[PDB]
């Protein structure tokens, strides 16, 4: 998943 | 020129079975719901089956649900009506129509001419 | 129990600003990715963005739809989400829903609040008119006759619609009401009644629009077409 | 943006029947970025199955997942009544979240043609400037219905609205009004006002119609 997708994440 | 032809009608007896068949020539159904009525000599014409297209299901009259299937094989631009449990009170002349509008309101510009089905004896 | 409550919602002009409030609870508030979705009068879902926990960053993503006019932010320490509308348009009109994202890998929704109404729009109060739908033989069908009452131009939602004070219940349609270009909304309401009774009885559509002080009791009379 | 389409608009079954519902993606969507949500009549949505297939907290047994690549399927093995409602699917996979435009699953019942009424414009609106004409079709099914305002036999297009009532809770059937609102001054310049409907319930459709001036 693109880290603008993830909000469980740090980007 | 869009013609349909109903056919499998005939004489059964109370709890027979039958299968009417409507082909279409002039058009591909694929698209289209295709609906069964029925007419008794003196009485108004009822609304029987409609199958939609594929996956949008079929519907019936109160007087046919659980006894009926309609059904349709769009490769062979035919519909079915699997007549089961016939009583008596199903004697009519069976007519196929198309439903020309795909949202499905039921604009039945063409007919079949129809077939007879009569429960007897 | 999980349990997520918006609040804030309301009536508000095009180009103004709002502020919605999502209270959790039932959950460690803290650790989660919080999001929030809107529903449009009879449209699906949409997805209007997220606010990352602190830990991973907590920062925002929005759609291009609302992206630099609503601003998503979250004070863990009243365990409440926040969306800040800025820039409002008529097409932010929904109902707004506040969601936990589900942690671990598959980040779903897995909790939604009951959602606050947004309603975005430059009309101003108005009552509405009340026209009677006269019974006729244009609608009488067998020995029944449907009458009823137009409910024109009104705003804003909602408007009540009782028949005969009260009296009068079955086979009432009360339609859902359509929001017109004018920015006002009308709606009929109608009921069917034995055709007999359009001689013995007096057939009345009351009708209260509250955000106007309008009562308005309708006789409904037969024509003779 | 992944646009995801669901199939099909609208599952018209009985309760005890199974349900299968279908997500379709524009583009390949990892099955753990799939998932389903249930939203009942003037509720707000519930998840439902995350992941494609994993059922979320207290979801009862008869809600499966499945699916992979583009294609992803709902099932519900045995409907309850409370299982009537509309389903979303939804990928969270890529920005922005998307969801599909949802499915109905609507109570079936036997086909009930409508009775179809019309009601002129009161004198009253028509002395403010305005007429609208009412065209009511009451308790039919299934929901799709048309109804063309002839005036003058001159079809009408883009001076008219349409409000449908929700499924009625006792018999199941909908309700439609259709109206066709014009200036006083277009209304004085024409004679006879008609409503045509067709239902799939019609063998033929049916016609109410009005001159001005008769009522």
């Amino acid at each position: 998943a693109n880290p603008n997708a993830n909000p469980n994440a740090n980007p | 020129x869009v013609q349909l032809x109903x056919s499998g009608g005939g004489x059964v007896q109370x709890g027979x079975s039958l299968x009417l068949s409507c082909x279409a020539x002039x058009x591909x159904x694929x698209x289209x719901x295709x609906x069964w009525x029925r007419q008794x000599p003196g009485x108004x014409r009822e609304x029987v089956x409609x199958x939609x297209x594929x996956x949008x299901x079929x519907x019936x009259x109160d007087s046919x649900x659980g006894r009926f299937t309609x059904s349709x094989d769009x490769x062979x631009x035919x519909x079915x009506l699997q007549x089961x449990x016939l009583x008596x009170x199903d004697x009519a002349x069976y007519y196929c129509x198309x439903x020309x509008x795909x949202x499905x309101x039921x604009x039945x510009x063409x007919w079949g001419x129809g077939t007879x089905v009569t429960v007897s004896s | 129990e999980v349990q997520l409550v918006e609040s804030g919602g309301g009536l508000v002009q095009p180009g103004r600003s709002l502020r919605l409030s999502c209270t959790a609870s039932g959950f460690t508030f803290g650790d989660y990715a919080m999001s929030w979705v809107r529903q449009a009068p009879g449209k699906g879902l949409e997805w209007v963005g997220f606010i990352r926990s602190k830990a991973n960053g907590g920062r925002t993503e929005n759609p291009a739809s609302v992206k630099g006019r609503f601003t998503i932010s979250r004070d863990d320490s009243k365990s409440i989400a926040y969306l800040q509308m800025n820039s409002l348009k008529t097409e932010d009109t929904a109902v707004y829903y506040c969601t936990r994202v589900e942690l671990g890998s598959s980040w779903s929704l897995g909790y939604w609040g009951q959602g606050t109404l947004v309603t975005v729009s430059s009309a101003s109060t108005k009552g509405p008119s009340v026209f009677p739908l006269a019974p006729s033989s244009k609608s009488t069908s067998g020995g029944t006759a449907a009458l009823g009452c137009l409910v024109k131009d009104y705003f804003p939602e909602p408007v009540t619609v009782s028949w005969n004070s009260g009296a009068l219940t079955s086979g009432v349609h009360t339609f859902p009401a359509v929001l017109q270009s004018s920015g006002l909304y009308s709606l009929s309401s109608v009921v069917t009644v034995p055709s007999s009774s359009l001689g013995t009885q007096t057939y009345i559509c009351n009708v209260n629009h509250k955000p106007s002080n309008t009562k308005v009791d309708k006789k409904v009379e037969p024509k003779s077409c | 943006e992944i646009v995801l389409t669901q199939s099909p608009g609208t599952l018209s079954l009985s309760p005890g029947e199974r349900a299968t519902l279908s997500c379709r993606a524009s583009q390949s969507v990892s099955s753990t970025y799939l998932a389903w949500y249930q939203q009942k009549p003037g509720q707000a949505p519930r998840l439902l199955i995350y992941g494609a297939s994993s059922r979320a907290t207290g979801i009862p047994d008869r809600f499966s997942g499945s699916g992979s690549g583009t294609d992803f399927t709902l099932t519900i093995s045995r409907l309850e009544p409370e299982d009537f409602a509309v389903y979303y699917c939804q990928q969270y996979g890529s920005s922005p979240w998307t969801f599909g435009q949802g499915t109905k699953v609507e109570i079936k019942r036997t086909v009930a043609a409508p009775s179809v009424f019309i009601f002129p414009p009161s004198d009253e609106q028509l002395k403010s400037g305005t007429a609208s004409v009412v065209c009511l079709l009451n308790n039919f099914y299934p929901r799709e219905a048309k109804v063309q305002w002839k005036v003058d036999n001159a079809l009408q297009s883009g001076n008219s609205q349409e409000s449908v009532t929700e499924q009625d809770s006792k018999d199941s059937t909908y309700s439609l009004s259709s109206t066709l609102t014009l200036s006083k001054a277009d209304y004085e310049k024409h004679k006879v006002y008609a409503c045509e409907v067709t239902h799939q319930g019609l063998s033929s459709p049916v016609t109410k119609s009005f001159n001005r001036g008769e009522c």
